DNA sequence: CTTGACAAAAGTGTTAAATTGTGCTATACTGGGAGCCGTCACGGATGC
DNA sequence: GCATCCGTGAGTCGAGGAAGCACAATTTAACACTTTTGTCAAG
């Protein structure tokens, strides 16, 4: 199967590294590798020299160095002992005593700090876990128009996210500027003179601008000195505080002027020197130094607003969504950011400690708690929202939750909260945020995937790469630049014509501050590297995007992420290049380090003979259950004495063929209606798919049982399961638990467990019962562990951990924890959910015979029926020319790679479709078989249709048709043709990871909820279907009163009622009345409990009592 | 991509309010029930078959669609006499009636068709059968007992959805059921009389004038 | 929430009569349950309700006489099917189950524009009304095949659709 | 209109505000539980301080 | 959880009862 | 549909009051076990089984069968319902 | 003391009634200045009412005095071995008398309740309390077959004589009283308790082979 | 139908060990810490 | 008449589970002893 390239865009650069935005962010934040004498002032190495020193106020506590140990057990012992991959961090402090002039030196245990696998993600309690990069507004100066009131603009100071509070500044109509902190609004006069300015300077320095100046200038607030200036504003701010100098100039600090507290960040301090045209010295909006307060920023602030509200030429307003001004926080930074509220606390505690207790035997060891530390790192990694459950059906899914920019999250945007500012496509998305890609429904907007060729800066601002063209020629230099400096420069299309390096059109699209423009060449100042460079990973894997709607491409490149990995899944037919790179960067497949000989081909490792001689053992990952259930497993691609390349494939990965990304199967799929199984987006499969085992894949399920210690007796996991026949036993081994390799059905057990019953007197029934049969009562009983209904395959693996085992930190009063991996090879099936690249998605609905499906005149059938009528309405196009591809390629045995925007045309397929019809039919030709007489019928009605040229030859025509991508089809139950030729071609379906295999469900009776005895919900507890307002409604508007009284008492919360009913249905006989349910009782509890006396009453007014006398005394 | 993500969030938080404004028109209707076969109201309500069109300026026949929506399964309050065809009062208005009505309007006979409505009906606490008419899922009478007001609501809260967000569409079938006051409202002639218009570079003014007003 | 009720994936089924569904054995099984083990004690397949229900525990103890049992119960008696939102009253409708080999709930054609519903991977719930009142209402006023026309405007609902127009066209 | 402030608070009964046992072994507990402490708490405190004689702060 | 005033549970046609003829004829019989 | 649904739904003057009537018949059917139905032996639902044609147990298709033939005299305020459960039970003990 | 779980108000109020017991208690002719005598009960007071009111489910102050300690011991393993320590550790440093299965049994103490409104996942719409079934209040299920197995043996009995039916339900609490011994049984009939139990046992032994003959009782006996 | 001998099952009465709750620490300490933030529209009082 | 603070609302399913120390007051496991049966021989 030879691979045939198309396009004519040759790209300079490669694709950077698509995890490195994950990894890093997190090489910088750890720092592990650099010595800590070359370590910068960046990550928890700033968080430690912020917080520290640790003065009492003569002790200080002083931080020298930091360094991290190895982890104490590998990332597998991690997962299968449902650990944390950490590495223990511990500090090296010293404790000076001022007074004394001693110091004593010792590494103190900070704790542990969770590591980042080579992949990009973290281990964290055993499963996998990805930290989402945050977007959200870069920290400066901002100059935004005030809506209320035209003509007028207000200044916003925005520090880094908790840290600090926002600062606005605004012109009254009283031509006084007032600032707004914490929502409480002074005059920005009295705050400007704290920061020792007088009149001369601000009437030298603002004075050459309109009225505003001389609104500046109270001469209440001038004369006042400024201590007592700075007292007063600490009345304004805090009222009914006493008015004390020192509480006064603490509070004023660590407002504007401590670093501890206030930090404007990096990005901040640029954009403010960017924007302000000033050098800021620190990150704080004041300096406080020699007793005094030193403007740093409120100033030029001032400038700019009155110089833009003035209307100087060379100022301009901000744009808040613009993505220059909207910055991305990576793992690295949120890390740091959790960890400097860590140490915050560690070190409140060091000085709440260290003032109180043997001030003179002191040790940096005893005063400092690491525990606050390790909770905030803990709390991170677990109950944030940015830190999501790693969703990795498949590498690319992986890959794709790695490179996701979620504006939510701590400190960010709300789902509800956002308006269409945020969820729009700005600008300045192109080449950094793809436009397409995003989750539809409430979240639309709100997530993102950062572009192929975007990579995040050291400030967090995403840039692009874009290619220096001078003097009209095209060099190989790349620039990576960002919104605000790509604004500055005329940027050509990727897609223009080359005359080599010249530029050879006349009039080059361009793009100018985002707009679309024609220039000529010499105007071009930058070109595009490549249309790769604008979409995402997903969206750059959908072949003939440009024939795509962005509506249903979104969908096509979410459902990419949901196909499950398959036994036979092969590269599809039609390629667009990245299927390689997305293998290789996922770090799914097994490659060669270097230049070597294999030495050792096994299903569980390879060993590799490199040309130094050293052997080098590659374990494979063999049925490793993903955290979605899929079955992960490398299977080698190699043989015994084969020599390979650097770089070269040893193994393939999951949802990989020969190191080309397969999420799917190339099938014959024919498009055309059939008899009403492909409405609504259904698809038809035939049963030739399910021979051959296509869509075929493992699921591997785990179920848990933890045997505890309880006041009754401690449980037993034993075989000896009371009032159990050896039928049921039968698969379980000596230790209770189901054999390795046993087949295991609904309600089978998997591990048997006995629990001790509560000291309870049996009822009067069945203790004559048991007096009876002569059965004394057993003390335990049965509490094993079953198959749930719709469940259930093959026993794989069986993991048996004890308390007092190395490393398995049990919960405390449990004994032992048993789990059990069962795997199921599911088959294609009614209700199972296929997709392709171009988001034609739908379930299968019917699975005909071979003989049942059309087939072609050669006798090839198809293997899928589409129906034509989702074409006209999604407008994707692009499944179309797939298909026409895929013809041609089947034909004539080859694949393709055609990159989006730049790939195959209409003429190129084309001219391969005229290839493939030569050989189809010189063929049938060669056997000796001419035109068959259905195809000539065909043939007849097309030319009636005008599908080909009349006075034609049959091979002509059938040549003509070919062409246009269409064959006369055969029906496989009459045998006379579709009166219509079909477009038949080859193409390249997924499996999606909705099966209805995992979502039927049913129930008649089963848990029920505490408070309003309700039924629960979901299929994991066994619950029942909401039956929400709407449906209420419903019934309402059919006026079903009684089915509606039946859903709301009977079948929910009745619980007298429920009973009877069910015991009369057992009994053959008809439900009883339905009486008061128990969720009004508890509104009336409830009601009571708020001292609101709620009472029922008849039509005397006589009080009715619900409760049956219960709750009367 | 740029339009394409703005009707994909238009229909995001359109969704929302479609749903929130359909829970209140149940609510606030969802008592509303056909209480009785005849109420013996005589009021009525006199459905136009004419728009006055402003660029024309004058009365023209409404749309098929909209008098149909306006008219069918509805009992008439008064006798009508049409093409020789007597419409008796309390006869259920069928399509085909309906379309005789259409014919004679458009023979210049009838300028607007006296109905009964849900508005005259004097029942409490829901409707009359008389008056609400055919039961449209079953082009018969509405049967007595049925909950009007629930299907009422559920009618009009349904295509909520498919309304187009960007004073137009479904924000404003919104303020129009909250009887908001439109920010850019209309200025309407509180008595009637010749209008005079008194256009100034300075102040543009309106009089209205009466015999003493 | 309701007990009786289940869910499961829709596919279109073009075989079925505008009052019937496709109903899965199992889901049947399920949320049949009482009126099966009524069905079996009466018959002999078990001894009395307790063995029958023993019996429905375990899958491969059910034996082959269930399955006619349980085409027995549904006999006459019909289901609610249900597709979130219910955003106007047809939301609901009652269909006559049939039992077919899947997981997945066979659904007509013509009530999809009814339900607002596709195949491109739409659940839905189907809800057991119990007494003679709550059968009544489902089969007289809340079947699919009873309600054709669109209470918002009075024109039909079920209606022919996409490639039924199609071909009658063509 | 003095029935408006509370002089006895009702208590809510016991089982709409669980204090249950999961399988594993924790106690799961409604906030109500937490309130009723705190005003239970607060209410016995300020009676010790009205017996002990506590200033008018 | 009550029988809502609307459809089966109105009051105009939830009180309808359903007779034979021989019942009926019974009743007519024994109280005439 | 239902068979002879429109001669049902034109039978009554409300379908609600249908409803009720088919729901009240089949409940009584089901009562006295099917013993005071008004069908004839020829007229009587059948179901299919494996075993053989069997009478059918879907009381409400029996009432609506019943109240299709016109046999039965449904309306409000017709007897005591005391006294027509007594003569019912009378006539057909159960 | 803030954030041990009580509030800043709280530990206030509890200061200011150790402050009153240290002005009830305070003397000063020993010239120490009240300070120093009132920080003591201020800082008892408070600790108290912290091991007394920061948890749901109240622990005796020697309990919370040991789990302390425990903690602390904990800490000061797990700084000095930068790990976290096993039981055994834990155990051996608190001193004699402490084994692994104390330090367990302690630790599982100090578990804190767990809410029963805290939500899960990204949007507010589920709580724990969705997630836990009612175990207390019998299924529908375990009704029917309670009713069922009266119903049963019920029928069973009327196979029984008059009086040996009476004496078996009084003798097994069918009449929902306890099971009455034999000589109330026997003081009730005027009859002997030995001629109780045989009559008794007779009409088991009936009982029995009926339930041989028919075996339509079995399957409730589980 | 009863009349005596036995052998546990449960209850009564101490016994200290375990558990629980209250009292007490005497240099001098004398007013808090976390926020902090991207939404619009619509009652409806609250004043000027 | 109008600017402004406050309160309420913004779709449905499903799938997501940081002192100890002494000392006195209260409870209870462990036994020791009558008391009460449950059962067995005697017909
Ligand atoms: C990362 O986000 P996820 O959560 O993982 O999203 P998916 O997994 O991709 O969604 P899906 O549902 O599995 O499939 P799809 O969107 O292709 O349509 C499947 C069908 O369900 C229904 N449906 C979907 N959303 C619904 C909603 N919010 N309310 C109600 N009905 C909804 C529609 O009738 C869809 O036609
Ligand atoms: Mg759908
Ligand atoms: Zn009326």
């Amino acid at each position: 199967m030879e691979i045939k390239r198309f396009g004519r865009i040759r790209e300079v650069i490669p694709l950077p590294p698509l995890t490195e935005i994950q990894v890093e962010s997190y090489r910088r934040a750890l720092q592990a590798d650099v010595p800590p004498e070359k370590r910068e002032n960046v990550g928890i190495q700033a968080a430690f020299r912020e917080t520290f020193p640790i003065e009492e106020e003569g002790l200080v506590l002083d931080f020298l160095e930091y360094r991290l140990g190895e982890p104490p057990f590998p990332q597998d012992e991690c997962r299968e002992k449902d650990l944390t991959y950490q590495a223990p961090l511990y500090a090296r402090l010293q404790l000076i005593h001022k007074d004394t002039g001693l110091i004593k030196e010792d590494e103190v245990f900070l704790g542990h700090i969770p590591l980042m696998t080579e992949d990009g993600s973290f281990i964290i309690n055993g499963a996998d876990r990805v930290i989402v990069s945050q977007i959200h507004r870069s920290p400066g100066v901002y100059f935004t128009p005030d809506p209320a009131r035209p003509g007028r603009y207000i200044a916003s100071i925005i520090p880094l996210p908790k840290r600090g509070p926002w600062i606005d500044l605004e012109v009254e109509p009283n031509g006084v500027v007032s600032m707004k902190v914490n929502k409480r609004k002074f005059p920005l006069v009295l705050l400007l003179r704290v920061l020792g300015y007088d009149q001369e300077t601000l009437a030298r320095e603002l004075g050459a601008y309109g009225e505003l100046v001389q609104g500046l200038m109270d001469e209440s607030v001038f004369a006042m000195r400024p201590e007592e200036a700075l007292i007063r504003l600490f009345t304004l701010l805090r009222p009914g505080d006493p008015p004390k100098r020192d509480k006064a100039v603490a509070y004023v600090y660590g407002l504007i002027a401590d670093p501890r507290r206030y930090d404007l960040g990096e990005a901040g301090r640029y954009k403010a020197e960017e924007k302000l045209g000033i050098r800021l010295s620190g990150r704080t909006l004041a300096r406080f130094e020699d007793g005094e307060f030193k403007d740093e920023v409120f100033l030029p602030t001032l400038r700019y607003l009155f110089a833009l509200t003035a209307g100087v030429p060379g100022h301009e307003v901000d744009d808040i969504d613009h993505l220059g001004n909207r910055r991305i926080r990576t793992v690295g930074e949120l890390m740091t950011d959790q960890f400097r509220v860590g140490l915050a606390r560690l070190a409140r505690g060091v000085r709440e400690r260290m003032l109180m207790g043997s001030e003179d035997s002191l040790t940096p060891a005893k005063l400092v708690n690491s525990r606050p530390l390790e909770a905030a790192i803990r709390e991170f990694f677990s109950r944030s929202q940015l830190s999501q459950f790693k969703d990795e059906t498949n590498p690319l899914s992986s890959l794709r939750h790695k490179r996701r920019i979620s504006a939510l999250g701590p400190g960010g945007l709300t789902r509800e909260r956002a308006g269409f500012d945020v969820r729009d496509v700005h600008r300045t998305h192109y080449g950094r945020i793809c436009p397409v890609e995003t989750p539809e429904g409430a979240n639309i907007g709100l997530i993102t995937s950062l572009a192929a060729y975007a990579r995040v800066d050291e400030l967090g601002f995403i840039r692009t790469p874009y290619r220096r063209v001078v003097g009209g020629v095209v060099t190989d230099e790349v620039v990576y630049m960002t919104a605000t400096e790509e604004d500055r420069y005329t940027i050509a299309q990727a897609n223009t014509p080359l005359e080599g390096n010249r530029i050879a059109a006349e009039r080059v699209v361009a793009r100018r501050k985002g707009e679309p423009v024609i220039v000529s060449p010499e105007e071009v100042e930058f070109m595009d590297v490549s249309p790769k460079q604008v979409f995402s990973v997903n969206t750059n894997l959908i072949p003939f995007l440009e024939h795509d709607d962005a509506n249903r491409a979104l969908m096509g490149s979410n459902m990419q992420t949901q196909a499950v990995p398959l036994i036979r899944a092969q590269a599809p037919v039609v390629m667009t290049g990245l299927e390689e790179r997305v293998v290789r960067d996922s770090l799914a497949a097994l490659y060669a380090e270097e230049d070597g000989e294999v030495a050792k081909v096994d299903g569980n490792r390879i060993v590799v003979r490199y040309e130094d001689g050293r052997l080098v053992e590659y374990p494979l990952r063999r049925f490793y259950r993903s955290n979605q259930g899929t079955a992960l497993d490398q299977r080698p691609r190699v043989v015994v004495g084969q020599r390979v390349r650097k770089g070269d494939l040893l193994a393939d990965g999951p949802a990989s063929e020969n190191g080309f990304l397969a999420l799917g199967q190339n099938v014959l799929v024919a498009i055309m209606p059939f008899d009403g199984y492909n409405f609504e987006d259904a698809i038809v499969i035939s049963e030739e798919l399910l021979k051959r085992d296509f869509y075929t894949s493992i699921h591997i399920e785990r179920y848990e049982i933890e045997a505890r210690d309880t006041k009754l007796g401690p449980e037993r996991i034993t075989r000896d399961i009371p009032h159990l026949s050896e039928a049921a036993l039968r698969d379980l081994d000596e230790e209770g638990v189901v054999r390795i390799g046993a087949e295991v059905k609904p309600g089978d057990i998997l591990v048997g467990r006995t629990s001790f019953k509560g000291e309870s007197e049996p009822t009067p029934e069945e203790r004559l019962l048991r007096s009876i049969f002569g059965e004394k009562a057993r003390d335990v009983k049965d509490t094993s562990l079953r198959v749930p209904p719709g469940e259930g395959g093959i026993v794989v693996r069986t993991v048996r951990l004890r308390r007092g085992d190395p490393g398995v930190e049990l919960k405390p009063g449990v004994r032992e924890v048993v789990r059990v991996y069962v795997a199921q090879k599911r088959k294609l099936q009614v209700g199972d959910k296929l997709a392709n690249r171009h988001g034609n998605k739908g379930v299968v609905a019917k699975i005909l015979p071979v003989e049942d499906m059309p087939h072609l005149p050669d006798g090839t059938p198809v293997d899928v029926i589409l129906n034509p009528l989702g074409v006209p309405s999604r407008m994707n196009l692009g499944q179309i020319l797939e298909t026409h591809l895929g013809l041609a390629g089947y034909f004539l045995g080859q694949r393709y790679i055609s990159p989006i925007f730049d790939g195959a045309k209409e003429p190129e397929i084309k001219e391969l479709l005229a290839q493939a019809f030569e050989v189809y039919f010189g063929k049938r030709k060669g056997e000796g078989f001419g035109v068959d007489k259905r195809e000539v019928e065909v043939l007849r009605r097309a030319e009636k249709l005008g599908l080909v040229t009349p006075g034609k030859t049959p091979e002509e025509q059938l040549k003509e048709l070919f062409l246009q991508g269409k064959v006369v089809l055969y029906d496989g139950r009459t045998g006379e043709p579709i009166e219509g030729p079909i477009v038949v071609g080859q193409m390249f379906i997924m499996k999606l990871y909705h099966m209805v295999e995992d979502k039927m469900h049913a129930r008649s009776t089963g848990p029920y909820s505490l408070i309003t005895q309700q039924p629960l919900g979901g299929k994991a507890q066994f619950g029942g279907q909401r039956f929400g307002e709407m449906e209420v409604w419903a019934l309402e508007a059919y006026g079903a009163a009684h089915t509606l009284q039946e859903m709301l008492t009977l079948k929910s919360d009745d619980i007298e009622g429920r009973n009877a009913a069910y015991e009369a249905i057992i009994k053959g006989e008809d439900v009883p009345e339905p009486s008061v349910p128990e969720s009004f009782r508890v509104l009336v509890k409830e009601l009571q409990a708020l001292a609101l006396d709620v009472q029922t009453l008849d039509e005397k007014d006589n009080p009715v009592d619900i409760f049956e006398g219960l709750a009367s005394k | 991509s740029h339009g394409a993500r703005k009707g994909g969030a238009d229909t995001a938080l359109r969704t929302a309010d479609s749903g929130y404004l359909t829970r209140k028109l149940v609510d606030v209707t969802h008592e509303i029930v056909v209480r009785e076969a005849d109420c013996g109201t005589t009021n009525y309500i006199s459905v136009p078959l004419f728009q006055p069109d402003e660029v024309t300026r004058s009365l023209r026949l409404r749309k098929r669609a909209d008098i149909e929506a306006g008219l069918y399964g509805r009992v008439l309050a008064r006798e009508v006499e049409v093409l020789g065809v007597r419409l008796e009062e309390g006869r259920y208005l069928s399509m085909d009636d309906v379309h005789l009505l259409i014919k004679a309007a458009e023979a210049g006979e009838i300028q607007e068709v006296p109905v009964r409505s849900p508005l005259t009906c004097q029942t409490r606490y829901g409707v009359c059968q008389k008056c609400y008419g055919y039961d449209l899922s079953m082009a018969r009478p509405v049967s007595i007992g049925e909950a009007v007001g629930i299907v009422a609501a559920q009618s009009i809260g349904e295509p909520g959805t498919q309304l187009t967000m960007r004073t137009q569409g479904l924000p404003r079938v919104i303020e129009l059921f909250e009887a908001r006051r439109p920010k850019a409202k209309a200025v309407i002639s509180e008595i009637d009389g010749v209008v005079r218009i008194e256009e100034t570079e300075e102040k543009l003014s309106v009089f209205v004038e009466s015999e003493g007003f | 929430r309701v007990d009786y009720s289940g869910r499961s994936v829709i596919v279109v089924g073009p075989q079925l009569k505008l009052h019937q569904c496709g109903l899965p054995k199992r889901m049947a099984l399920e949320l049949f349950k009482p009126f099966l083990l009524k069905k079996m004690e009466e018959k002999g397949i078990a001894p009395n309700v307790k063995a029958a229900r023993r019996m429905l525990e375990r899958q491969r103890d059910i034996k082959d006489e269930v399955w006619d049992a349980l085409e027995e119960v549904i006999h006459g008696k019909v289901v609610l099917l249900n597709r979130a939102p219910t955003l106007h009253r047809l939301g609901i409708q009652a269909f006559q189950p049939v039992l077919v080999e899947g997981q997945s709930i066979q659904l007509h054609p013509l009530v999809c524009e009814a339900f607002n519903a596709d195949f491109d991977g739409d659940q839905m719930a189907v809800h057991v009304p119990l007494s003679s009142f709550a059968q009544a209402e489902a089969r007289i006023q809340m079947l699919s095949a009873h309600n054709l026309l669109s209470p918002a405007s009075g024109e039909p609902l079920a209606k022919p659709s996409r490639d039924i127009i199609l071909g009658l066209y063509y | 209109p003095e029935w408006m402030i509370l002089e006895a608070v009702p208590v809510l009964p016991p089982d709409l505000r669980p204090m249950v046992q999961v399988d594993g072994g924790r106690f799961a507990t409604s906030d109500l539980n937490d309130l009723y402490r705190r005003l239970i708490n607060r209410n016995n405190r300020l009676k010790k301080l009205l017996a002990q004689g506590a200033p008018e702060i | 959880g009550r029988l809502i005033p609307a459809g089966t549970g109105s009051d105009f046609v939830r009180f309808t009862q359903v007779v034979d003829q021989k019942t009926l004829k019974a009743i007519e019989e024994a109280r005439k | 549909a239902e068979p002879g649904i429109d001669k049902l739904f034109g039978m009554v003057d409300s379908k609600y009051r249908l409803t009720v009537v088919v729901a009240k018949r089949a409940q009584q059917l089901l009562r006295h076990g099917f013993k005071n139905t008004v069908l004839e032996p020829e007229e009587r639902p059948k179901m299919q089984t494996l075993e053989g044609l069997f009478d059918d147990p879907n009381a409400v298709t029996w009432a609506m069968k019943e109240l299709l033939t016109g046999r039965l005299v449904f309306g409000e305020n017709l007897v005591p319902e005391d006294r027509l459960q007594k003569e019912m039970e009378r006539l057909y003990p159960v | 003391y803030t954030g041990r779980g009580l509030s800043f108000l709280d530990l206030i109020q509890e200061g200011n009634q150790g402050l009153i017991r240290a002005v009830e208690k305070f003397e000063y002719k020993r010239r120490f200045k009240f300070s120093t005598y009132a920080t003591w009960w201020i800082r008892q007071a408070i600790n108290r009412a912290i091991a007394d009111q920061a948890r749901t489910i109240r622990i005796p102050v020697h309990m919370v005095e040991t789990i302390n300690k425990l903690s602390r011991t904990a800490r000061q393993l797990q700084q000095e071995l930068g790990r976290e320590p096993t039981y055994e550790e834990i155990a051996e440093a608190m001193g004699p008398g402490w084994d692994a299965k104390r330090v367990e049994e302690t630790l599982k103490i100090a578990q804190e309740p767990v809410s029963l409104e805290t939500p899960i996942g990204d949007e507010k719409d589920s709580f724990y309390g969705d997630f836990i079934p009612d175990e207390h209040l019998p299924s529908p299920v375990d009704a029917a077959t309670q009713s069922l197995l009266s119903e049963e043996l019920e029928k069973a009995l009327s196979k029984l004589s008059e009086r040996e039916a009476m004496v078996l339900k009084l003798r097994k609490g069918l009449i929902d009283g306890r099971e009455h011994t034999l000589e109330e049984v026997g003081a009730f009939f005027g009859v002997t308790r030995e001629r109780i139990r045989q009559i008794e046992n007779k009409a088991l032994r009936k009982l029995k082979y009926h339930e041989s003959r028919t075996r339509k009782l079995r399957d409730f006996l589980d």
